[PDB]
């Protein structure tokens, strides 16, 4: 068994794992995180090489599904229940599983405790927030506003989305990008840098270091971001994203997971290897120790895990997001929508005019 | 202006009017303008200070320029609440009635947060009651959907 995963994931951790199933079974179980794996993956395994076994973010697979990368998985029906309905969604390529879930990430709305005791669970109450905050010299929200992965949030949650979901089998024709759902929830968003409750101007380095000397009260990022805020020693609690006209806000859900590759002859024997030693308390215990795996797909491990709100919030906000799309397209919705929400932003486009361009622009029709 | 005018919108933001007062004697452009035609005058008027808004209006700021939204310093001064400044910029000329991108009017944007008092000195000024936005709203329908009730009253008085 050889199997890659990113050196920024717990691999001593997976490797442990690997020592026991040795002395469990014998075959040795190499564990390996070579450098731009994503990419290698791709280039070795269209060659009939490459691991047995790929970690990563789910959204990549489906680029690999369709270049027939991939061994489809066949987990049986008491397995499937042990993990969360919604992240098998997101290991389907043409209503096929093929990856098996491990950990969930999402965006979470992390708040100033001593500044705001009482977040918003509304976007519509933000802009009073602002106002009296102000009063004191410090504002109520900042976040990354240059990338749709942290405007996504708002914009979908009136019935936004990239492309169209069903049957694990995503529409490349189908986008929701100008939409009355996206263009309410733009609006609103272009409505708070209007009325300087926020600037246009603001990035990830911004929001980041506003947040950690506590000039704003609210800011917007997923688990990545809380030890540097540990580090701030602010007094920060993580929760749900405020609601908009009665929805929950739809972040972007990233599921790390991990593939059988279409060329090892051991498929039934890795199907045993996730099936049975890494998704189990143990097996993800094993890994959470060397690097936290923040929110998993295992019910009974994450009900453990969820004994940290941080954690618990983020699951969540993932169960109320939107899988991310795991097919090539989604490359140009990114690039469009990017554009769209900047321009909409400084006003050089109206929201009408930037998501329109958008929807054209993402591969779909208005 | 280069770099005393972005100090300037710098000054304005954060209501400084020290830092205003200086900034103009080192020959700060007072009708400076950022890339979204952002203006001291529009910064001055959100920040709320009084003074500064006075001084910049002194200096020969104008009181009707409009930033890439369509805002005036006006609209930012009625949706902040800034009772003293709205009358100020209407002193020295404001257009009551100047609409932004969206068709929102000052009278729109104090009715739909309840400055009753606002609406008021506004619609003095001839602020017009049948002013309908991008959404067919008028300043009324605004003042009902937000629960605004006293404003919502005055409004339709006065449309009568
Ligand atoms: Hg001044």
């Amino acid at each position: 068994l050889v199997i890659w995963i990113n050196g920024d994931k717990g691999y001593n951790g997976l490797a442990e794992v690997g020592k026991k199933f040795e002395k469990d079974t014998g075959i040795k179980v190499t564990v390996e995180h070579p450098d731009k794996l994503e990419e290698k993956f791709p280039q070795v395994a269209a060659t009939g090489d490459g691991p047995d076994i790929i970690f990563w973010a789910h959204d990549r697979f489906g680029g690999y599904a369709q270049s027939g990368l991939l061994a489809e998985i066949t987990p049986d029906k008491a397995f499937q229940d042990k993990l969360y309905p919604f992240t098998w969604d997101a290991v389907r390529y043409n209503g096929k599983l093929i990856a098996y879930p491990i950990a969930v990430e999402a965006l979470s709305l992390i708040y100033n405790k001593d500044l705001l005791p009482n977040p918003p669970k509304t976007w519509e109450e933000i802009p009073a927030l602002d106002k009296e905050l102000k009063a004191k010299g410090k504002s109520a929200l900042m976040f990354n506003l240059q990338e749709p992965y942290f405007t996504w949030p708002l914009i979908a949650a009136d019935g936004g989305y990239a492309f169209k979901y069903e049957n694990g089998k995503y529409d490349i024709k189908d986008v929701g990008v100008d939409n009355a759902g996206a263009k309410a929830g733009l609006t609103f968003l272009v409505d708070l840098i209007k009325n300087k409750h926020m600037n246009a101007d603001t990035d990830y380095s911004i929001a980041e270091a506003a947040f950690n000397k506590g000039e704003t009260a609210m800011t917007i990022n997923g688990p990545w971001a809380w030890s540097n805020i540990d580090t701030s020693k602010v007094n920060y609690g993580v929760t749900v994203l405020p609601t908009f006209k009665g929805q929950p806000s739809k972040p972007f859900v990233g599921v790390l997971s991990a593939g059988i590759n279409a060329a090892s002859p051991n498929k039934e024997l890795a199907k045993e290897f996730l099936e049975n030693y890494l998704l189990t308390d143990e097996g993800l215990e094993a890994v959470n120790k060397d690097k936290p795996l923040g929110a998993v797909a295992l019910k009974s491990y994450e009900e453990e895990l969820a004994k940290d709100p941080r954690i618990a919030a983020t699951m969540e906000n993932a169960q109320k997001g939107e899988i991310m799309p795991n097919i090539p397209q989604m490359s140009a919705f990114w690039y469009a929508v990017r554009t769209a929400v900047i321009n909409a932003a400084s006003g050089r486009q109206t929201v009408d005019e930037a998501l329109k361009d958008a929807q054209t622009g993402s591969g779909g029709t208005p | 202006g280069s770099d005393l005018g972005r100090k300037l919108l710098e000054a304005a933001r954060a209501g400084q009017d020290d830092e205003c007062r200086i900034l103009m004697a080192n020959g700060a452009d007072v009708n400076a303008a950022d890339n979204t035609g952002t203006t001291p005058l529009h910064l001055a008027a959100y920040s709320g200070h009084l003074e500064i808004v006075e001084c910049l209006l002194k200096h020969g700021a104008d009181v009707d320029a409009s930033d890439v939204f369509g805002y005036t310093p006006l609209h930012l001064a009625a949706y902040w609440g800034h009772l003293e400044i709205v009358e100020v910029l209407l002193k020295n000329g404001a257009d009551v009635n100047a609409m932004d991108s969206d068709g929102m009017t000052p009278l729109h944007l104090a009715a739909k947060w309840g400055y009753l008092e606002i609406v008021e000195v506004l619609l003095k000024h001839g602020a017009d009651v049948n002013a309908q936005d991008k959404f067919g709203k008028t300043p009324f329908d605004l003042a009902i959907d937000n629960g605004n009730e006293d404003i919502a009253e005055v409004l339709q008085k006065a449309a009568k």
